[PDB]
């Protein structure tokens, strides 16, 4: 079976660089070309170039042209992309693409890589609780993760206890720092009745803070 | 020796198409015989010539055949800023045929092709092509495996080695009992010659129309040389298959390099990793030794045996004087892990010019005596020069010095007759194997019914 | 470059619907165009090469058609893993170009959202920063916009937005908008609120709170 | 006393005859009846035997015509003698052997054909650079040989077909070499140019107008060259009396007969002339590359001497042709033909250095002997080739013919005829296995059982249908 099997999600610093792999699994890296593709959330998709591992030629979008750098090891059965001078807009998803049978189509694609480029210190979340103000038969609480680095971060409430009723929200990158919020909700009856405790732990600084939410 | 030489049946093409020039039999899913004949000058669409491919139902009247119709028409896709071309002009559509299963593969060794980016291209040259056909469900495939789009300027920049440019690929055909297509391609790297090989299967189920460049992942091609050995040796120019290593569950290729070694000639067996296990090297230069390879076992031991012909061979006579008249050679293989000897007999033609040994065809036990047997075409022999085919009964030492019988050509001069061979199949389902024999400068195939000793 | 102009941007539809995407190129492409499929959180899967060839493995419920520069995907009968994201990349010419892209999305009834408040907590206070969240969360469609009035003024600097994906079970998007000031500027005002204007009301649904008051 | 001749017990003059060579009868009527009439010719004059009655042929050979070997072959419209004598009338009898002599003489002066067919693909571009003095320069040389040398000019590359020819882009077929920075002609098999002339400036003239073109493949199509130079008789000039020198220049390989189906040709080559009015080779895409067998039987039947004239790194290939073409000499070319005059001096010379007797026509009775004599007066028995010879040298065989029993036809005639030679030696051969008595037999003689018999030579034989 084709596989592309590529590298783990790099974390790296402006001005820098970095090579990203796509391994081969189940056929010889020789067979066709390879592609490198770039996705972000705004811009979409963006294709990158393309290499021939056979004879290592090349081919490249004039945007990417100075920064992507895609070579080829035959050997490893192994293609690269090497991104120089790293900046903001260089943080997206990576994916090599390979085709099935025509020689220009775009059909295997690897799981792909996530870059992210940033000046952040490995930084630890701020937790904060979020009661109600100073009444219906439904209450919502909430918990607040700001200012940390770099992703990801698992939050719970009374440790995987209450799950039902909770919208965890994406994190949002404010200032080179993650923000994170998460919200749950039961009946009146359940709160302040019951203690409902926010979990959030933060395995790149290994810490697992842990606010009791408490009314106003 | 017991082929019926009285009551024969003629099929015929279109004059001028070389009908005959290449033919196969073959069984549709009822075990069914037909003949597939090819006809590489036959007009196409502008009337112009690309060749055809017939499929004769067997009747003992012969007659005319219906087509095996194919794609005539010139191919141009513009993909990846580039032009890819097909030009089906002279392609020779049935320069060679071969049936396997249910399927018929007919090749355009001639076929040319071209790729065009902006004002440079990849020169336009005869890759050649395969066409495939399923007739009972009329599924359509191609295999055009040296197709390339790299650009001229490559080629000269990286000193030509992968040139497979002019491959020709289908100038000869096989395909394994496991419905593994090997073509040969003797102008593959730069005239070296190479191989290709894919599973029929994959390439019927990675064939689309109007792709024109696409991967048949399977496959696998042999490789190029800087050997100057086998510069010009036209590897592939014949190809056959069988069983010479002792493992059962391997396939061994056999190719003919006939001008190898500066015009000597030799004869390979590789294993389907075109790993070199035996060389047969020619016996006199320009005898094209390894124009035609036959693979059986003559002397009924159960071990393959090998047949070149060398039909330019020129036979030495009185007052030190040479005689081109051909010449065949049979290897029988020895027992268990040894390389093939000397020629264990040599067969030469008595005709000046007649070209014995053109082609070898396996006859199957024709005489049912328990030893397979061939058949030998001297196409322009006979004391008429209008070609000849010879039987040779194969025996316990390997296969009678003498032959057990001769088809004289029933056509005029020129029909080269004996230039195509087919045996070891029973058409008329009367329990013996019989033989056809084409004809292509007459544009018709004789079929010969063997019949009781 | 070719600009592939991919429609429509998203399309909400039920399991069993026929849905076709269309996408359409500055020029002439003949067919040389694939489809693409982007399951959420997950990768790219092939769907359609030259237009009209299923890749190996698709379903024969997808299909492939057009000519020229317009071409069309066609899901007969959605199936429930068919909701993804789905591009046109074409390759008749270097480099290739992708469409904007179009998501398909469960439809179900209208619902609105449930708003609520949260003032900034005692912890944060202390550290010299001040953030006002506001939930709003299980409503239907996605389109809503939330707009944070200071004092009754809008104000839209420092403002941090979040959305989630349809959910699993009730098929609803829920939002999170966070306010967030220094504890000076913060102080500086009084009533802090968010608006949600929502197709479920012609009347934007509104909570808010008063510092120091509770 | 009694032989072989008496013993047998023969019972006519013609089976005595056939016993023995040295067998004789008698014919004579007063003959004892106990005495032999078959005996020795001694013995029969001993018993009383008329001389005119006795049957006794003698194995003879004299010569018809003896013109005497020229000393130049200059001047004359070849009027010139090398084969002597040229024409004997041989006699044999049953199973006997007669002797006779020939002279061969590698006349001096003797006219020359020089043909230069000369390789112009890319890879000899600057090869035409250094030709263009040579015929006024070969003039110079062989004029110390011959004083009647005629040379001319033909010109090969390959088949202008796919793959040999580049077919892309449009421009590339008026210019093959318009991807490079140059211009070339257009791809051309074979094409006459100069045609066998005395007026060697005409070559020079010719040569500087020549250029080169290009094509995909190393190998070339040379061979269909040299059978059109051979075969086309009229066209190339070849001269009746003169040697025959056909020069073929390369520095590659050669494409043979069979690689033709890579371009999609199996026509065989016919062997026939196809260089028409336009002085190119019209088959050149139609028809295959001739055989190395079929060119030999052209050289030889036109008489022909190929000269192969290679380069180092193709030596070795064109010397193993050489063997499979007898008559061939090969020379080594430089790699611009800088030593081309040179290469075809040695090669006359070494071409002239030789004397083959030839036999044709042979009778399937008669077998033949030979001693030669060559170098200084030393006999080879068994030998009937002289090697190591220089212009005017001349050499001699003795030959016997040695008949088996007697033959049906009483008259045959054959050639021995030197290999290449225009001259030849006649021998007219006649069986003389019969008596001169049986032309005037008696039928049904009343001397013979009643007219039941025929009586002949004295005797009494059965006549037809007993
Ligand atoms: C032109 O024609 C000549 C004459 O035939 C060719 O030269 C021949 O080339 C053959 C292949 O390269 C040579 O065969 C080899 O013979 C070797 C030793 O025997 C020779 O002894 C003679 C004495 O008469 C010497 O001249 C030679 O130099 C040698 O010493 C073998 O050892 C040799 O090795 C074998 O190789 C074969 C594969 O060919 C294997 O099967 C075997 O296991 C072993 O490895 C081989 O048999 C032959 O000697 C040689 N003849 C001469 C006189 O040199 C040219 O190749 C031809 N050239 C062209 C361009 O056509
Ligand atoms: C270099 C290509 C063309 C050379 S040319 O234009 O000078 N033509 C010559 C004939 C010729 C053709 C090819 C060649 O090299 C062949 C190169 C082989 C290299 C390959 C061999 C297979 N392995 C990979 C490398 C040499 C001469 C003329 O006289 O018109
Ligand atoms: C060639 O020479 C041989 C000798 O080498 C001749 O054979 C001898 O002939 C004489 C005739 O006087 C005999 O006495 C010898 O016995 C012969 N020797 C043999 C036969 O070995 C032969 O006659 C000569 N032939 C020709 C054609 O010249
Ligand atoms: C070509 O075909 C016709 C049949 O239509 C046949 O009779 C004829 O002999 C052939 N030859 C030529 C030269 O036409
Ligand atoms: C035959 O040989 C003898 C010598 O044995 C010689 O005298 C005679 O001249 C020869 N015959 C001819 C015709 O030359
Ligand atoms: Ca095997
Ligand atoms: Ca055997
Ligand atoms: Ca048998
Ligand atoms: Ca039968
Ligand atoms: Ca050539
Ligand atoms: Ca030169
Ligand atoms: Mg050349």
């Amino acid at each position: 079976e084709v596989q592309l099997q590529q590298s783990g999600a790099e974390l790296v610093k402006p001005g820098a660089s970095v090579k990203l792999s796509c391994t081969a699994s189940g056929f010889n890296i020789k067979d066709t070309y390879v592609h490198w593709v770039k996705q972000r959330p705004e811009q979409g998709l963006e294709w990158i170039g393309r290499i021939d591992p056979a004879n290592g030629y090349t081919k490249y979008d004039p945007k990417f042209q100075g920064k992507a750098t895609i070579t080829a090891d035959t050997s490893s059965n192994t293609a690269y992309l090497q991104l120089s001078s790293l900046t903001s807009e260089d943080t997206a998803v990576y994916y090599c693409v390979r085709p099935l049978y025509d020689y220009y189509a775009m059909d295997y694609w690897g799981q792909g890589t996530s870059v992210t480029v940033s000046s952040a210190k490995t930084t630890a979340p701020s937790v904060y609780p979020l009661a109600p103000v100073c009444t219906g038969s439904s209450v919502t609480l909430g918990c607040l993760v700001k200012g940390y680095f770099p992703e990801p971060v698992t939050l719970t409430w009374n440790s995987g206890s209450l799950s039902s009723g909770v919208h965890t929200f994406p994190a949002v990158l404010q200032s080179d720092l993650y923000t994170l919020s998460s919200s749950v909700t039961v009946t009146s009856s359940t709160w302040p009745s019951q203690s409902i405790t926010c979990n959030v732990a933060h395995p790149a600084s290994s810490t697992k803070v842990d606010k009791k939410i408490e009314p106003r | 020796l017991n082929l019926d030489p009285v009551q024969l049946t003629f099929y015929a093409g279109p004059n001028g198409s070389q009908f005959g020039f290449s033919l196969d039999f073959h069984k549709d899913s009822h075990g069914r015989v037909a003949i597939v004949v090819g006809a590489p000058r036959t007009l196409g669409p502008s009337q112009e010539e690309t060749g055809g491919v017939f499929l004769c139902p067997w009747r003992a009247e012969g007659g005319q055949c219906p087509s095996l119709l194919f794609d005539l028409r010139d191919e141009t896709r513009n993909v990846g800023s580039q032009t890819l071309q097909t030009f089906k002009a002279r392609q020779g559509l049935g320069a060679s045929v071969v049936s396997w299963s249910d399927v018929i593969v007919a090749c355009a060794p001639w076929q040319h092709w071209n790729v065009l980016e902006k004002t440079e291209e990849a020169e336009k040259t005869p890759v050649g092509s395969c066409f495939l056909a399923q007739p009972e469900s009329g599924r359509r495939a191609e295999y055009s495996p040296c197709r390339g789009n790299t650009l001229s300027r490559i080629y000269v920049e990286n000193d030509f080695s992968w040139d497979k440019r002019y491959c020709e690929a289908g100038f000869s055909s096989v395909v394994t009992q496991a419905g593994e297509l090997v073509l040969g391609a003797p102008g593959g790297y730069y005239f070296l010659g190479l191989l290709a090989q894919a599973p029929v299967a994959d390439i019927f189920s990675s064939y689309r129309p109007g792709i024109l460049l696409w991967h048949v992942s399977s496959q696998s091609l042999s490789f190029d040389s800087s050997n100057p050995e086998y510069f010009d040796g036209y590897w592939g120019y014949s190809v056959a298959v069988g069983e010479f290593d002792g493992d059962l569950n391997t396939t061994e290729y056999v190719v003919g390099a006939p001008t190898w070694s500066w015009t000597l000639g030799a004869v390979e067996i590789l294993d389907s990793y075109y790993q070199r296990l035996h060389r047969l090297r020619g016996e006199q230069m320009a005898s094209y030794f390894g124009h035609s390879v036959a693979v059986t076992d003559v002397n009924g031991d159960g071990r393959h045996d090998l047949l070149v012909g060398a039909p330019l061979y020129m036979e030495s006579r009185a007052d030190r004087k040479l005689a081109e008249v051909g010449r065949v050679y049979l290897f029988l293989q020895p027992r268990g892990p040894h390389a093939l000897g000397a020629p264990s007999l040599l067969l030469t033609g008595t005709q000046l010019y007649g070209r014995f040994g053109s082609a070898i065809a396996p006859l199957g036990d024709l005489d049912r005596d328990g030893y397979n047997d061939i058949a030998v075409a001297a196409p322009y022999g006979g004391p008429s020069g209008r070609g000849q085919v010879l039987v040779f009964l194969g025996q316990s030492e390997g296969l009678r010095s003498r032959p057990s019988q001769v088809l004289d050509s029933p056509f005029p001069t020129g029909s080269a007759f004996g230039f195509s061979l087919r045996g070891a199949v029973d058409i008329d389902d009367n329990g013996y194997p019989d033989l056809i024999v084409g004809a292509y400068g007459a544009n018709q195939v004789a079929v010969y019914r063997a019949q009781p000793v | 470059d070719i600009l592939m102009t991919q429609s429509p941007s998203s399309m909400s539809v039920s399991l069993g619907d026929t849905v076709s995407i269309t996408c359409h190129a500055s020029q002439g492409i003949s067919s040389n165009i694939g489809w693409l499929q982007q399951k959420p959180g997950k990768s790219f899967m092939g769907l359609i090469y030259y237009g009209t060839n299923l890749v190996d493995g698709v379903p024969s419920r997808f299909s492939g058609s057009g000519s020229g520069a317009d071409y069309s995907l066609t899901i007969s009968s959605l199936d429930s893993e068919d909701f993804a994201d789905y591009y046109c990349v074409q390759y008749a010419q270097l480099p290739y170009t992708f469409g904007g892209g179009t998501k398909l999305e469960i439809k179900r009834a209208d619902a609105a959202p449930t708003v609520s408040i949260f003032p900034p907590s005692s912890e944060q206070l202390t550290s010299g920063g001040a953030s006002v969240v506001c939930f709003l969360n299980n409503f239907y469609p996605k389109d809503i916009n939330v707009k944070w009035k200071i004092d009754g003024s809008e104000r839209q600097n420092g403002v941090l937005n979040s959305w989630t994906d349809q959910d699993s079970k009730d098929s609803t998007y829920s939002m999170s908008s966070t306010l967030t000031l220094t504890k000076d500027e913060y102080e500086r005002h009084n009533s802090y609120t968010c608006e949600a204007t929502h197709k479920t009301s012609t009347s934007p649904i509104v909570k808010s709170f008063n510092r120091n008051e509770c | 006393g009694p032989n072989i001749c008496t013993t047998r017990g023969v019972s006519s003059c013609q089976q005595c005859l056939a016993v023995s060579p040295m067998c004789a009868w008698c014919s004579d009527e007063a003959l004892p009846l106990g005495s032999p009439r078959c005996d020795l010719k001694e013995n029969l004059l001993k018993d009383n035997c008329a001389p005119e009655s006795i049957e006794f042929p003698v194995s003879e050979a004299r010569v018809l015509e003896d013109r005497p070997l020229s000393d130049k072959g200059s001047g004359d419209s070849s009027q010139v003698t090398q084969v002597s004598p040229q024409r004997i009338a041989l006699r044999l009898r049953p199973d006997d052997s007669k002797n006779f002599s020939i002279q061969v003489r590698q006349v001096e002066d003797y006219p020359v054909d020089i043909y230069y067919l000369m390789d112009l693909s890319y890879s000899m571009k600057d090869d035409l650079w250094s030709i263009q003095n040579l015929g006024t320069k070969l003039a110079t040389q062989m004029r110390k040989l011959t004083s009647n040398l005629r040379i001319g000019f033909g010109a090969f590359v390959d088949k202008p077909v796919s793959p040999y020819m580049y077919i892309s882009p449009p421009e590339a077929l008026e210019n093959p070499c318009y991807d490079m920075k140059t211009t070339c002609l257009p791809m051309f098999g074979y094409k006459h140019v100069l045609t066998l002339t005395d007026q060697v400036t005409r070559f020079n003239e010719e040569v500087k107008k020549q250029s080169v073109s290009r094509n995909r493949d190393a190998p070339e199509g040379g061979f269909d060259a040299i059978m059109q130079a051979t075969v086309c008789d009229e066209k190339i000039g070849w001269r009746n009396d003169a040697s025959h020198l056909l020069v073929f220049t390369t520095d590659a390989k050669t494409h043979i007969a069979l690689d033709g189906r890579l371009a999609g040709i199996v026509q065989p080559n016919d062997g026939q002339c196809h260089v028409g009015s336009d002085n190119h080779y019209s088959a050149s895409t139609t028809m295959d590359y001739p055989s190395l067998g079929l060119m030999t039987e052209k050289l030889s039947q036109k008489n022909i001497n190929l000269i192969f004239a290679v380069t180092e790194n193709v030596v070795n290939l064109y010397q193993n042709y050489s063997e499979l073409i007898p008559g061939t000499t090969v020379g080594v070319l430089s790699m611009d033909s800088s030593n081309v005059l040179q290469l075809i001096v040695d090669a006359y010379g070494k071409i002239r250095s030789k004397v083959e007797l030839e036999v044709r026509d042979l009778p399937e009775e008669l077998s033949l002997s030979f001693n030669a004599t060559c170098l200084n007066n030393e006999v080879i028995p068994g030998l009937k080739s002289c090697m190591g010879l220089k212009i005017g040298d001349t050499v001699s065989f003795s030959i016997e013919a040695k008949v088996r029993g007697c033959p049906q036809e009483k008259e045959k005639s054959f050639t021995i005829k030197p290999v290449g030679f225009k001259d030849s030696l006649i021998v007219q051969v006649t069986f003389d296995c019969d008596c001169a008595c049986q032309a005037q037999a008696e039928p049904n003689s009343h001397r013979c059982n009643n007219g039941n018999g025929t009586f002949e030579c004295g005797v009494c034989r059965c006549g037809p249908g007993w």
